[PDB]
């Protein structure tokens, strides 16, 4: 499927970048394609996790 | 109770200085050139 | 003579009260500090490049921009040949959070983070385009952008 | 030679009464101090394009 | 216990003179030739 | 060292001796000079530099101990300007990088 | 294989260089090719430890 | 145990006097030709 | 025995007059001919 | 064998050149054919002591 990547990461807004090279950007509350909706996010620790448990962070090749 | 009235104090100077610090905002800049 | 020789120990103790080894320690002492002071707190983000296809649809987003205090990116703005597309002007806000000088001819930009956390935007209108071209800088990330390409739709 | 030891470590702890490991601990306090106040309440909102 | 405020004082002294170490920003310089 | 031009690949960085000259002579991929155009550096404070406006030979001298910056170089025949990230406080310094362009 | 030689060692960040000439900068929390994930990077003493329990140093000749 | 103190006095004048001594540098000194 | 540091006195005196004496070199001339 | 003789004698480092007019530096951990291991270094005097019990000093005629 499509891995979404953080390209941007404060607190309350976040900007997420698709495996194909799309564009999104999310809050907690917004429903997330794929993933169902935004159970949390965090600045610290650059981790985003959803509601159908699925994590989405960095790339580990390009942190 | 002077510890409370000095924590006020110094939290108040600590206020009174983020106020100063958020209540200004700069401006744009546009520029041009040929 | 032992009064001139207790003399001249004295003299000795006075004239140079700081041993070399305290010098060596002291030295060592200032440098140890010296590298806390500019030691920064965790991991100095990863520097890195990016060229992005720009997507000027209206129903679109804008681009985004991670950035990092202290230092500047080029930017460069080609078409979708990526021949060198030149910039006519800009109007950009928060003049106190990034650094900029621009060459008025040229086609790239150079940008310095002047501030350390708070985002900015930046819009920039091209030679023949009708339409200007925003985009958002934000600073402090883990992901340094020395060198963004962009190859516009048009 | 201990009252030259004394001295010397009094000198030193005179001279830096901070440890370099207190002093990145508190550059860390500053930066989260900083972080804090760049920190922005409610929902930041979204730029758009519209026609 | 009472020796010890005195030194709190130097150690805010050397931390006040290291708090604006950061605050500053250098200049990026730009240079043309021909 | 050889540059690259590809986004994905890592920016060069330079070992650096405080207070001691560096020479920076820019070569193509040919081995012959690509005259600088134009330069840009950062923090002064920490970076020292003349640059004669003519040759491809930049005179370097790292002012502060430990604090690291980035330099974009623009040539005379360059559209892309080099960028590199110079840090000071190593075992080593280079007195002088032969560096080789792609063009 | 790669033989990575330091290029630049500071808290936070590594900077190697391989035997086939490929130049990289990696993380304390990242993988290593060749030697697996990354255990420690060191300020001190020049030294890189990896997962697989490997130490990364300069080159001999270059000091 | 009471002249260590007034002894440290005068390292302390040695100790202000290196950081001066030392972290002060001049820049570079380039010639031109013809 | 007051004799101790009378002659410490006019040892330093003369060692601090000594020690700048080797501390001040000037630099060398050049002259040219035609 | 080939005969090296001090140039240059510093603490933290040391200065060599050998009689076929091929120089070098060395520190305190590292190699020398013909003298082995450099078990320490003598900034005093320009004395350099290895692990085959021999000391590179100065030449006679550089002296």
């Amino acid at each position: 499927r499509i891995i979404y990547y953080i390209q941007a990461v404060i607190p309350g807004r976040a900007w997420l970048i698709g495996s194909n090279g799309s564009t999104l950007t999310v809050r907690e509350g917004s429903k997330i394609p794929g993933y169902g909706m935004v159970k949390l996010i965090d600045s610290l620790q650059g981790r985003i996790l959803t509601s159908s448990g699925q994590v989405i962070k960095f790339s580990q090749e390009d942190s | 109770q002077q510890e409370i009235q000095q924590r006020t104090s110094d939290m108040l100077t600590a206020a009174t200085q983020l106020v100063q610090d958020w209540k200004q905002v700069e401006t744009q800049v546009y520029t041009e050139g040929t | 003579e032992v009064i001139d020789k207790k003399a001249f120990k004295d003299m000795t103790r006075n004239l140079y009260p700081l041993n070399p080894e305290q010098v060596v320690k002291l030295k060592q002492i200032y440098e140890t500090s010296e590298y806390a002071k500019a030691a920064t707190p965790g991991t100095p983000p990863k520097p890195t490049a990016t060229s992005q296809f720009v997507n000027l649809s209206p129903g679109s987003t804008p681009p985004v921009i991670r950035l990092s205090q202290g230092f500047v990116s080029s930017l460069v703005f080609l078409d979708s040949t990526g021949a060198p597309w030149p910039i006519a002007a800009y109007d950009l806000g928060d003049p106190s959070s990034f650094n900029i000088q621009w060459d008025k001819t040229s086609n790239t930009l150079m940008i310095q983070a002047t501030k350390l956390y708070n985002y900015g935007n930046l819009a920039v209108r091209l030679r023949g385009l009708n339409t200007p071209v925003m985009l958002t800088l934000i600073p402090g990330q883990k992901a340094v952008d020395y060198r963004v390409d962009l190859r516009v739709q048009g």
